[PDB]
RNA sequence: GGACCUGGCGGUGCUUCAUAUCCCUCUAGAGGAGCCUGUUCUGUAAUCGAUAAACCCCGAUCAACCUCACCACCUCUUGCUCAGCCUAUAUACCGCCAUCUUCAGCAAACCCUGAUGAAGGCUACAAAGUAAGCGCAAGUACCCACGUAAAGACGUUAGGUCAAGGUGUAGCCCAUGAGGUGGCAAGAAAUGGGCUACAUUUUCUACCCCAGAAAAACGAUAGCCCUUAUGAAACUUAAGGGUCGAAGGUGGAUUUAGC
């Protein structure tokens, strides 16, 4: 009951007092983020499940002492969904008489809210009154009501710096694979790109892979506008070439307007391939290739 | 009051081979080189088999310290496969655990 | 079906601890080792000697307390001192105990040649984490 | 050796062989604990142990490490090995239970008092009877033959609160629970005249199960079907005569048992319902006339039909025994006391 | 009748006390010792996790309660009698080298378990830069050319590795010893040092 | 050393006392199967070396006749093999060293034939006039002043003043010279040997100091401690040369150790008054010790701050007292605490001193100090507590001290369940008060209800139910009340006036004639004077029906 | 015998389907050759277990001696063990798993319906079901939120393992136990899986991707010889070298794996 959780919180209060005299903390100011990392530094565990390591923190009943329940709709057993429909009903009948990256919440979100359980038709039903109150030219007394149910659905750009010899330019980095790389555009250049000092037709004697050095100034049709300098390692020749394309578009977004900056998005450029070599299990010859199914 | 026969035949193995180790490495290095006569070698090649047969190292067996077993051994914990599947997924053993990659 | 170190649920009856609940796959997630030492880490020696002292330590502590522990033991190694942490039930007398703590920390220590405490934690019953 | 060693639960689970394939379908021995007689410090060298076995403190003064003699070690073993065999005898000796109907059938075994209810309510007054358990079986495709038990229990409080109730289980133990739980919340209340019998002969046909029951005076006692016996112990009734025609289906039996019990009417109903003095004659008491009921509202001064002949539908095996002529020699057989 | 435990001592424990008297030195986590209402283990659905009675979880970690920041201070304070002052005169690593030119690396390995013994620490590692030897052409030369591969060109640092034998002291001494003898050697001059 | 953990916390002292002598045993019993089995043992992983971890040795194994056996027993103190391979060897005549014969006497003196105690397979004189030291001594071929030394020194270990005065006879027929210990062994056995009176152990003992002194000896700590020991018998006399004896030890330069100071304290604590002579001495050591570490030096060193504050709590000196405290509470000087008996005794008189003394602030203070993390008091210190707080009026502490009480295995103990009810229901106080002490007085009841001396038929104290049935009405738990006017002549105690007046008062205000009358009717049950004018009130202050005064005038009739 | 209840299995159709999946379509394979390896058979005096999916480079992340449990011969008897047994039984079990599972159901405990019969409990503009718990899910590991792992209940095959170990039952106790020396293991043959190839998108060399040659040679890790490594022991292991240059010329029905 009530008298549990009161006890509760008076002894949360007093081990509270007794931490941030553990800590050397000030009982007043000792807040829960101190008692987080207070516990954290007194008990620590490396437990992967956050949930399972040690915590220490500040449902309810629906009925008083004399067994009166407070909610006028508990004996529908679902008395905060309910309430909830009666009141949007309510909105829609007041509405009907006096006259985007946004979603609705899913069915789990529902059930936090309304810290009860709900079945898939309930959550359907509610979110077709939700739409007809949006259809009904509803105002911002009920548009309130329904961005609490809305659920919300661009790069960062590196500034440029300068350097000694007076150049203005931009740096980054990506990676593909195994491969590793960091690239320095210059706003002024011609057309040099060098690879870990080397000149890039040298380091890369492969043409794919020149191809795909050329494609993000190409595609901002910027050939020849800058010099580039990267430093790449680990990975093959087309990982590591991939890396310094990723890193040379990333850079080279310092220098583009915003709209060359999305349509390099839009084509790929700033993305990073997650594709990875997959880990190889027991039981089968290689990521995906089972054994020969003998008969 | 070993497991088995078997242990208590390596341990006889192994107690033996510590007990010769030192004549068996020196009658050993005199026959493994090129330096000395012939002769002297072969004379060192009858010496070690002269030594008893259960002195050789080869002849010992890494068996399972807790259940004999002869494969299946892990070097690091001297356990079988299964007695360390055991001891790890109670937890009783430091470190080891379930590899999820 | 995977059969190590699980508790099958049959009738939702019987009580299991914190440990047995957790099958294997979550030691690294959801449950500790109940043994603390550094022989298992990278570039360090004697796994073996100190498993083979853990597993003989686990079954004596469990026939010199017959019926005591309500838990599996903990042990804990700093430098060579040994630790076992044990959570007993109140039945035994506590004159008892006591003896049973001097009597085990001498004929450990003296075994194994390094200095053995036994911390004891008392718990009225086996605490239930859930019924299977 | 020693680290092959294991614990006694995960020995005994080995050994009895619970599970399996043999237990798996059905396609002896019995656990027995090792440590109830053992305790702590005792051993084959019988030595004293300061403290853990013998007391710490003797006239006063600490004890040092003592082992006992030959003989005293001798006289211990005996009186362990005595402890043993006397808990073993007092373990195999049970405490019989009370048969019912028969030696192996269920009904008229007692349950205990129902277990209690939530919300403070205890029903120790009520005492449960079985009154038949029925091996059911059902045609599944994916088990084949489902075995069930269906179990018919009747509570009561010996005070006229009695009821019945069917329970369904696969455990015959859980299915007594199921139906002595379930009864105490379907408990008719049966009117007894003077506590000790009803009201009026009643005839019913439930089904095609016909049950007679007639009035008796005190001391008559129950010569009535034995799970008719145990019913009306269960409700409170000492003396009543009833006999089973046609089907004698036990849950048809007690089913149409309280319908016809609680559909009685009282004494005090009929003179509410005519307006007349309900009197008693006696024959043990002469013509001495007892008002057993009388109306509540105003009395009826109409002196009722004297009617000559009663268009009553009777029994004709009330008036060939009234009469006689019935000679069954199984009727008003000398019989144990009900 | 049966003996009935005591309350914890947590209740009779001040907000205002002194916590590193509670826990002297490390000491495995105690529910009647400890005053924090702290919970640990995955909770059951619509449910909590377990309390600190009897959590085998918060018994299994390596707690911290004995160091306590106070506790860390006051230790500190202890121990800052044992310690002594570095010399202010090379507060660089450039003022380092021009007085210390030879560096000694050695390895103390600690572990659980009762034998501290570890051959991995008998090994000595002495550093040297040439350039603060004194040498000419000719003896830089040939005791570059005598210890090969020991030499770093690039970081002009000679390094000189010794484990033979099985004692730290021993190592160290050994070390010494090359060292003396690789530069004495390197100042000597030989008849077949000619014909180059 | 007890585990820290509720149910295997300490209680009482005796719980103290039996779990330190468990965790002993146990400790004793382990080092038993080592030494029983030592070849379970000797396996060695430790690095570096542990000596003090390995099987130990008590049985010789040289077999042969000579002195590496025998040296081998006697440096294992078996007496008996060391005695049987001395007489064997003596028979063969072989050779055998001086020093090895008088190690044998050494043995043999400070053991009395006494087999050293393993693990396993006080009044009078421990000393045995037959036995193998005396023999061999008598055959022994040379004598020397270190085997005179042991053999006096054993004889007055064993009490044997009669031949330790023979052996001081031996050396002076041998005209040797002894030590200073064995001259403090010659004065100890020359003093208990007769029961003469003062001036002849005096001057004997003076007699033997110039002898000393002649025989270029020097004296040391021990002499004097010996002296004061001695002198400890004739106190009346002994107490002007003491101080004698003191300045000796400051002019030679010997300062006087704690158990020096013991000595003259206990030489001072003439039976009678203290304040006479004990004044004169006890501030002079305490400045002569304060702010002094001490080493120990002397056996009886651990006694002193025991003695000392036994006559402290003597002299009511809370000064006193709190410098003797800070003297124990000084760099290493608390471990001369002593034994557990001393450490308890000490503390038990430290505090009831304070109780009697301290001011009630300064008391709780040292209360939560000292208990329990020092000792666990005692039923006698609790009820000195229970007195200080009534008499600084602090009764709101009164159930939380019950409380403690029950922490410290007092709950069985009547006399303090006596002193608390009395206490609490002697006052009228506040409502807050008032329950506080109905809840005490009710968990008093409980444990009254759960004692042992169940066995026979309880025999509930008189004034403990009138206090219980007192508090209850005060507060106003009436229902209980009117239980426990049943159970009076269900336990056939007694009832208290003041008990009927206060239930006469509690059902005034509640205006209940039932309950009024019942309280007569208990009192015309007991025929107590009282019933009579509790009558009157029953007819005075209550609207009484027409039965319940019927009943009043029944019981007028019947008293 | 009457009426019901629960019933199912049917190489029985129709409409939807399957996403590396049922077929076709995609790629690379197996089925042709050699070699390697396991199994079956033959043989031996000379293990056992595994046996369609779910056995067949399986127990074994491994057999020259040991390992070893086999055979032959010899030896020992309270035996390393308060003995021992790799002796029988996985159809007595624990233990650890296969399998559907690349599944989402299993479900106690209640409530209601059928007159309180075997039973049944579905309607969302809702008409008696609720359900703790288990599993899925979720959470966690790895590089994300994806993916892969891990997980994957109850049941199914009296599924596998008494030879990991423990243990029930039964048996041996001068032997069915223990120890030593020596020894098998081959090919008429079939079969599974793997490696190398049958080449020109190749081979050799340099290089590690702008070359020069080779091209009826391509092709053995096989055979023979020799050396070396390990070991006490190499004939039987591995590595290297020399020598030999064979079968083979993209392979039938069928069949494996991959989003
Ligand atoms: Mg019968
Ligand atoms: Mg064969």
């Amino acid at each position: 009951t009530e008298d549990f959780i009161k006890k509760q919180i008076e002894e949360f209060n007093i081990g509270k007092r007794h931490l941030a005299n553990m800590m050397g903390e000030d009982p007043e100011t000792f807040t829960q983020e101190d008692i987080d990392r207070a516990i954290a530094y007194l008990f620590p565990s490396g437990l992967f499940e956050k949930r399972a390591r040690p915590v220490m923190k500040h449902r309810a009943i629906q009925w008083g002492e004399d067994g009166r329940p407070f909610h006028y709709l508990f004996y529908t057993g679902k008395q905060s969904y309910y309430s909830l429909m009666h009141d949007v009903y309510g909105m829609l009948l007041n509405l009907e008489k006096h006259q985007i990256g946004s979603r609705w919440l899913i069915k789990e979100e529902l059930e936090e809210m309304l810290v009860e359980k709900l079945s898939d038709l309930d959550y359907m039903q509610f979110i077709r009154l939700l739409e007809k109150l949006l259809t009904s030219q509803c105002g911002a007394a009920e548009e309130e009501f329904v961005q609490r149910f809305r659920r919300s659905v661009k790069q960062l750009i590196e500034p440029v710096q300068y350097d000694e010899q007076g150049m203005a330019f931009s740096k980054s980095e990506g990676k593909r694979k195994t491969a590793k790389a960091e690239a320095i555009v210059y706003k002024h250049g011609s057309g040099r790109i060098k690879v870990n000092g080397i000149d890039y037709q040298l380091y890369f004697p492969i043409t794919q892979d020149r191809e795909q050095l050329m494609f993000p100034f190409h595609f901002v049709d910027r050939l020849g506008k800058h010099d580039v300098t990267c430093t790449v390692s680990g990975g093959g020749r087309s990982a590591q070439a991939g890396a310094i394309r990723l890193a040379m578009a990333k850079a080279l977004c310092s220098f583009v307007t915003e709209d060359e900056v999305e349509w390099m998005r839009q084509a790929g450029l700033l993305t990073t391939d997650p594709r990875v070599r997959e880990r190889k299990k027991p039981g089968q010859e290689g990521a995906r290739r089972k054994f020969t199914w003998k008969k | 009051h070993y497991v088995d026969w078997r242990m208590w035949r390596d341990v006889k193995r192994r107690k033996m081979a510590y007990e010769y180790a030192d004549e068996r490495l020196r009658i050993n290095s005199l026959r493994k080189n090129t330096i000395l006569p012939k002769i002297l070698q072969d004379v060192a090649d009858e010496e070690i088999a002269a030594l008893p047969r259960d002195s050789c190292p080869v002849r010992i067996r890494n068996r399972c310290v807790m259940t004999s077993r002869p494969r299946g051994v892990k070097r690091r914990w001297r356990l079988s496969r299964i007695v360390f599947r055991h001891l790890a997924d109670h937890g009783q053993l430091s470190g080891i655990q379930r590899a999820t990659w | 079906k995977n059969r190590a170190a699980r508790v099958r649920v049959s009738k939702g009856d019987k009580p299991v601890t914190y440990e047995e609940a957790h099958a294997p796959h979550y030691i690294a997630h959801r449950k500790g080792w109940l043994s603390l030492h550094t022989g298992n880490l990278d570039g360090e020696d004697h796994a073996a000697e100190r498993t083979v002292e853990d597993v003989f330590l686990r079954k004596f502590m469990w026939g010199t307390f017959p019926g005591c522990l309500a838990d599996q033991l903990v042990l804990k190694r700093r430098g060579n001192q040994l630790e076992i942490c044990a959570v007993v039930l109140r039945q035994l007398s506590p004159h008892k105990y006591y003896f049973l703590v001097g009597y085990s920390e001498t004929l450990l220590s003296y075994f194994y040649k390094c200095p053995v405490r036994l911390h004891l934690q008392t718990v009225p019953s086996k605490v239930v984490y859930k019924y299977l | 050796s020693f680290f092959t060693k294991l614990t006694a639960d995960e020995l005994w689970k080995g050994a009895l062989a619970e599970t399996g394939a043999g237990a798996k379908k059905g396609r002896k021995k019995k656990r027995k604990d090792l440590n109830r007689g053992q305790i702590i410090g005792e051993g084959r060298y019988g030595f004293l142990w300061p403290g853990l076995n013998v007391p710490l403190m003797k006239n006063g003064a600490v004890q040092t490490i003592a082992q006992r003699s030959k003989e005293e070690q001798e006289k211990v073993e005996a009186d362990m090995i005595q402890q043993r065999e006397e808990w073993d005898r007092k373990k195999k000796m049970k405490v019989k239970r009370e048969r019912g109907w028969s030696g192996n059938s269920w009904g008229g075994i007692s349950l205990g008092p129902p277990d209690p209810g939530p919300c403070g309510e205890t029903y120790e007054d009520f005492d449960t009877r079985i009154l038949e358990v029925r091996n059911v079986f059902t045609m599944t495709a994916k088990e084949g033959r489902k075995k069930s038990i269906r179990v018919l229990v009747a509570v009561g409080n010996g005070k006229g609160a009695a009821g019945f109730s069917i329970g369904k289980a696969t455990d015959r133990m859980d299915a007594f629970r199921k139906a002595k739980n379930r009864a105490v919340h379907h408990l008719h209340y049966i009117e007894r005249y003077e506590d000790h019998t009803i009201f009026h002969d009643i005839s019913l046909r439930f089904k095609r199960t016909h049950i007679k029951m007639k009035k008796q005076p005190k001391g008559y006692g129950l010569r009535c079907h034995r799970a008719i016996i145990t019913i009306c112990r269960l409700i409170g009734i000492k003396d009543m005569y009833a006999k089973v025609s046609g089907s004698i289906n036990m849950l048809s039996l007690t089913q149409g048992l309280f319908r016809g019990l609680s559909r009685q009417e009282t004494h005090q109903q009929l003179a509410d319902k005519k307006g007349l003095h309900v009197v008693e004659i006696r024959e043990e008491c002469g013509p001495l006339p007892i008002v057993v009921a009388s109306p509540r509202g105003p009395l009826r001064k109409d002196p009722e039909p004297e009617d000559e002949v009663p268009d009553v539908k009777l029994d004709w095996e009330d008036v060939k025994t009234a009469q006689g002529m019935k000679r069954s020699v199984w009727s008003n057989l000398k019989r144990a006391a009900t | 009748p049966r003996r009935k435990a005591l309350p914890p001592r947590t209740e009779k424990m001040a907000v205002d006390q002194d916590w590193p008297s509670v826990y002297p030195v490390a000491a495995p986590f105690k529910p009647s010792a400890v005053p924090l209402p702290v919970r640990m283990g995955y909770p059951v659905k619509k449910g909590v996790p377990m309390a600190k009675e009897g959590n085998l979880e918060l018994l299994k970690i390596p707690n911290f309660l004995h160091l306590t920041p106070v506790a860390i201070k006051k230790h500190c304070e202890a121990l800052k009698d044992f310690c002594t002052e570095w010399p202010a005169a090379l507060d660089s690593d450039e003022k380092c080298e021009k007085h210390f030119p030879i560096e000694i690396d050695s390895t103390d390995y600690v572990s659980s378990g009762p034998s501290v013994r570890n051959p991995r620490a008998r090994v000595v590692v002495l550093r040297v830069k040439l350039s603060s030897l004194n040498l000419d052409d000719h003896a830089k030369k040939k005791l570059i050319k005598l210890v090969g591969e020991r030499y770093c060109k690039t970081t002009d640092v000679l390094t000189i590795k010794t484990d033979r034998c099985p004692l730290r002291r021993q190592n160290y001494d050994y070390a010494v010893y090359l060292l003396t003898v690789l530069y004495h050697e390197s100042w000597n001059t030989e008849e077949w040092e000619k014909s180059k | 050393v007890f585990q820290d953990d509720p149910y295997l916390m300490p209680a009482s002292s005796l719980e103290s006392r039996s779990f330190l002598l468990a965790k002993k045993s146990g400790e004793n019993v382990a080092k038993f199967i080592i030494n029983s089995y030592p070849k379970y043992f000797q396996k060695d992983i430790a690095e570096p070396h542990i000596p003090c971890l390995m099987p130990e040795y008590f049985e010789p194994q040289i077999k042969d006749i000579s002195e590496a056996a025998l040296k081998e027993r006697i440096e294992l103190r078996k007496v008996k093999a060391s005695v049987d391979m001395f007489d064997q060897l003596l028979q063969a005549g072989t050779t055998v060293s001086l020093e090895t014969t008088n190690s044998l006497l050494d043995l043999l003196c400070y053991y009395g034939d006494q087999e050293p105690s393993t693990d396993y397979h006080q009044f009078g004189v421990t000393w045995r006039a037959k036995n193998n030291a005396e023999r061999i001594f008598s055959l022994m071929p040379e004598k020397n002043e270190h085997s005179y030394c042991t053999m006096i020194r054993g004889m007055v270990k064993h009490r044997a003043y009669e031949q330790a005065l023979n052996l001081y006879t031996e050396l002076l027929n041998n005209r040797l010279h002894a030590d200073v210990y064995t001259f403090n062994a010659l004065i100890e056995a020359t003093v208990c040997a007769i029961n003469e009176k003062f001036e002849e152990k005096w001057s004997k003992i003076l007699e033997l100091l110039r002898h000393m002194v002649a025989q270029k000896v020097k004296p040391n700590l021990q002499t004097f401690n010996t002296i004061l020991k001695c002198l400890r018998r004739f106190h009346v006399f002994a107490r002007s040369p003491a101080l004698q004896v003191l300045r000796e030890m400051k002019a030679i330069g010997i300062e006087p150790s704690l158990a020096t100071y013991h000595h003259i304290i206990r030489l001072f604590d003439q039976p009678g008054d203290p304040l006479k002579r004990s004044s004169f001495i006890i501030y002079d050591i305490m400045n002569e010790l304060m702010g002094k570490r001490f080493s120990p030096k002397d056996p009886d060193d651990d006694k002193f701050f025991q003695s000392a504050m036994s006559i402290c709590s003597s002299l009511r000196d809370l000064e006193l007292a709190y410098q003797v405290h800070g003297l124990l509470k000084t760099g290493d000087n608390w471990k001369f605490i002593g034994p557990d008996q001393h450490r308890n005794f000490y503390y038990s008189k430290f505090f009831d001193l304070i109780c009697l003394m301290e001011q009630i602030d300064v008391t709780l203070k040292w209360y939560e100090d000292l208990i329990p993390s020092a000792y666990f008091p005692h039923s006698q210190t609790m009820i000195h507590l229970l007195q200080a707080l009534d008499v600084a009026n602090r009764l709101e502490v009164i159930p939380k001290i019950w409380k403690d009480s029950k922490e410290y295995g007092h709950t069985f103990r009547s006399d303090l369940r006596e002193e608390i009810l009395m206490l609490m229901a002697r006052d009228k106080h506040p409502p807050e008060l008032q329950v506080a002490f109905a809840d005490c007085a009710a968990d008093i009841k409980s444990a009254y209800e759960s004692q042992p001396i169940r066995q026979t038929a309880q025999d509930w104290p008189a004034t403990s139910l009138n206090c219980i049935a007192i508090l209850f009405l005060r507060a106003g738990r009436t229902q209980e009340a009117w239980k426990m006017l049943g159970l009076f002549r269900k336990h056939n105690k007694i009832p208290r006036s003041e008990l009927l007046n206060e239930l006469m008062d509690s059902a005034k205000v509640s205006n209940s004639p039932s309950q009024a009358i019942e309280v007569v009717e208990l009192a015309s049950a007991f025929s107590l004077p009282i019933c009579e004018g509790l009558t009157q009130r029953v007819m005075s202050d209550f609207a009484i029906n027409q039965e319940q005064k019927e009943a009043l005038s029944n019981l007028t009739a019947l008293t």
